[PDB]
């Protein structure tokens, strides 16, 4: 066997000629760019974030959705205004979502 | 360069926006207007 | 025409009921699939307008829908409900659904269960965005949902909520449909007896069923399987030399390379767009599966449901929500009628010459004494006037029996 | 039957699809609603259609005391209704369509 | 304000309602529709792939969704209740 | 040609068959709210 | 219902509270078989 195929007709794996070493060939990394804005009116500051992208290619936060560039990630959690994804909503902060004010009930 | 131009009732271009300047202009020139509302917008695709 | 069946007892059933609520957020792009990394590929694309940017609007649109379903199935509550920290619902066993501190995932036993019970793509252009709502932030939805029930009934989805003891929260759910509260309370031992066994019983038939987590896994195996033909259908050559772009880009001159590159991007884009349609329509039953799933959150687990059927076979007594993997699973907590006894029956009794209808349940006779006594369950009681009411006189009713209401007022 | 065109037949056949309306009309008449619950609990039809007032808002009495004249407006509404479907065309225009 | 207007007699009315649940199950096989009888035509499809194969998933999806439909509709009863021998309903007729 | 053509007949297939499960829905919840049960919600079961 | 003094008969969805009285309360059974019951006394309106 000189290459290796994935189910669905990819090319995973190559073996090298003259070494005989087998390569696996990952795709490059490929990912959207969406942009995090309040609304022009409201202000010109944007984020940026890289969908399924590690924070290895060019304030930073690195999530699930994948990198997250121009704002500040804040441990507290508000209502979401803007959705992002993978349960995180965004100076422009990125929080983790809070799905709801905490009340326990007085149960007897 | 791809450059979004904003005629007017006379026909002259009062405002362009560079489409490849930041990603707030390249935004702008994605949803074909000038003031962008809040919200997430896929503009791109970034790749090595 | 004058014998009635009543039940002389009582079950107390759990159902599964298993509703996919969203699919996988899958996306494409125009180049990277139909084209791949070649600019003359994209240069002719182009030649055939915002044809993609239209797919790619539409899959932004299903992905945004997937989570606006999830969002509305289960962010039903405004504020998160806490479990009491000591259990004392009068017999009645939560431990099954409610989540535990031993789990790290927060995840209740049943919870865990379902997702250990299905089983689990992105290098060709796909891309599958995560879900907004993670699955520790779902299952806290789920255990708020479950905390508000057994601590205020349908209180807390109407508004704020309000205290109740969960027996008498029972007691009550029993009143809705049509049988006293005295019943529960005579028989609280019984009912709690009935319903931890059915709780113990539902891990149980989904662990021990194949296949029954298969409405949700069927979803996923056919986004699965779209994403693999999708795929698949690079390999098609559409009628062109060879399907890989590249070397037919490399080998062909322009005039004619261009016609084979047109052919190829004719047969992918009329791929992408099956592909994109059918998704939508998959989309489309998701959606109508998930405002199902809504709507039988706030029926029958923020509430209690008089629509039969609409929440498990039987009288819905209350419900409880676990999550699943891009789903939702209801139990079901129904009153179903037990052994039941044949008894003599009349629409009316005559006493005095008046007609004496029963206020609530109806006349039963045993075969020497007759009694007033709810339909769904048989609770027999002297007749009365306090239960019963007089309306005309006895040669108008059809059916008419000769027995004597004792009024309190006399003796 | 054409080229590359076939008609599969339903799996539940029009006798069995009417046998199941009949056993539904069956549970109705005999068991009311309780049928739909669980077990079929006999019950007379006029004290079915009694508790089904009382559902309504009406008591039961009003059945009692008006029960020939309620069978006799039922009767002439049934039977009405086979002649308003035979009489009028595109009735069943939704399946026709 | 003081004023209400009460029935003091009621009519029993019978609506008819038509819900389709089915329609024909369908079925196209692509290799006889669009290449008939003959080999070089399927050659040439086979270069433009699934597509016909998920065609007839499509029908067959439809064809499985519309005897579900009918199963749904119809098939709410575990057991097939039997009419009562005799017709005593308290002086309703059910013979249409 | 023809392809296209089976395709669409697919197309319209499916449209009309989720309009007919709507509507196999539809009957379904009358079939057990009205046959099988007494439905309180207005002109679902009819007028009055 | 118990302020913490007395016990009364209200409806659920308001708080209207009234003396427990044999019009408004049923008797069911005896005070052996209900869970968690208290002791009070129903004003007989016929009794004065
Ligand atoms: C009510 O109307 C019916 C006809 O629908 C009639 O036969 C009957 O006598 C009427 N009853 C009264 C009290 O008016
Ligand atoms: C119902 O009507 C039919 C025809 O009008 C008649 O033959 C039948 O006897 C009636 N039913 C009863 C129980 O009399």
């Amino acid at each position: 066997q000189q290459f290796g195929r994935d189910i669905a007709d990819t090319t995973d794996a190559v073996r090298d000629p003259q070494t005989l070493e087998i390569l696996d060939i990952t795709p490059c990394s490929f990912g959207g760019v969406s942009v995090i804005t309040p609304g022009t009116n409201t202000s010109n500051q944007v984020a940026v974030l890289y969908q399924d992208v590690n924070c290895t290619e060019v304030n930073v936060f690195q999530t699930r959705a994948g990198c997250l560039i121009g704002a500040e990630h804040v441990n507290n959690s508000y209502e979401c205004d803007i959705p992002i994804g993978a349960g995180i909503c965004a100076s422009i902060i990125a929080y983790t979502m809070s799905l709801g004010a905490e009340n326990s009930v007085a149960y007897s | 360069r791809t450059f979004l131009l904003k005629y007017n009732e006379n026909g002259t271009i009062t405002d362009a926006v560079d489409c490849a300047l930041d990603p707030l202009s390249e935004t702008k020139c994605t949803l074909k207007s000038f003031t962008v509302e809040k919200g997430i917008y896929q503009t791109s695709n970034f790749r090595v | 025409n004058n014998s009635i069946a009543i039940p002389t007892n009582f079950t107390i059933s759990v159902t599964t009921e298993i509703l996919p609520v969203s699919m996988t957020k899958t996306s494409v792009d125009c180049t990277m699939y139909i084209c791949g990394d070649s600019t003359e590929c994209s240069n002719l694309l182009l030649q055939y307008g915002s044809f993609c940017t239209q797919l790619n609007r539409a899959l932004t649109g299903i992905a945004v829908e997937q989570d606006k379903n999830t969002q509305e199935v289960f962010a039903q509550v405004k504020q998160i409900y806490k479990t009491p920290p000591i259990k004392d619902f009068g017999g009645f066993n939560f431990s099954q659904i409610l989540p535990d501190p031993s789990k790290p995932s927060k995840r209740s036993p049943i919870e865990d269960l379902l997702f250990n019970k299905v089983t689990l793509q992105k290098f060709n252009g796909l891309t599958v965005l995560p879900p907004l709502l993670t699955d520790e932030m779902i299952a806290q939805y789920t255990s708020a949902l479950l905390a508000g029930t057994i601590t205020s009934g349908w209180t807390f989805g109407a508004g704020p909520a309000l205290q109740i003891p969960f027996p008498m929260q029972m007691a009550y759910r029993f009143n809705g449909i049509g049988v006293t509260q005295n019943v529960l309370y005579e028989n609280q031992k019984l009912i709690a007896n009935q319903f931890n066994s059915a709780i113990g019983k539902i891990q149980d038939s989904l662990s021990s069923t194949p296949s029954a987590l298969g409405k949700l896994q069927d979803v996923v195996n056919q986004n699965a399987q779209a994403l693999n033909t999708l795929v698949k259908q690079l390999s098609s050559n559409f009628g062109a030399i060879s399907s890989v772009l590249n070397d037919i880009l490399s080998r062909l001159d322009p005039p004619e390379a261009e016609v084979q590159i047109d052919r190829l991007i004719t047969g992918r884009l009329q791929s992408l767009q099956t592909y994109v349609t059918q998704q939508l329509i998959r989309a489309a039953e998701i959606r109508a599966s998930a405002n199902l799933a809504a709507t039988k959150m706030s029926e029958c687990v923020l509430g209690q449901s008089k629509r039969v059927d609409f929440c498990g076979k039987g009288y819905h007594l209350m419900s409880f929500p676990q999550s699943a993997p891009h789903g939702v699973v209801f139990l079901h907590v129904t009153y179903v009628p037990a052994q039941e006894k044949n008894f003599t029956t009349a629409p009316a009794i005559c006493h005095d010459g008046k007609a004496h209808f029963p206020r609530e349940g109806v006349f039963v006779s045993n075969g020497t004494h007759w009694f007033v006594t709810q339909r769904n369950f048989y609770e027999p009681q002297i007749i009365t006037t306090d239960n019963t009411f007089v309306s005309g006189n006895c040669d108008v009713v059809i059916g008419i029996v000769n027995n004597t209401v004792y009024d309190p007022l006399q003796p």
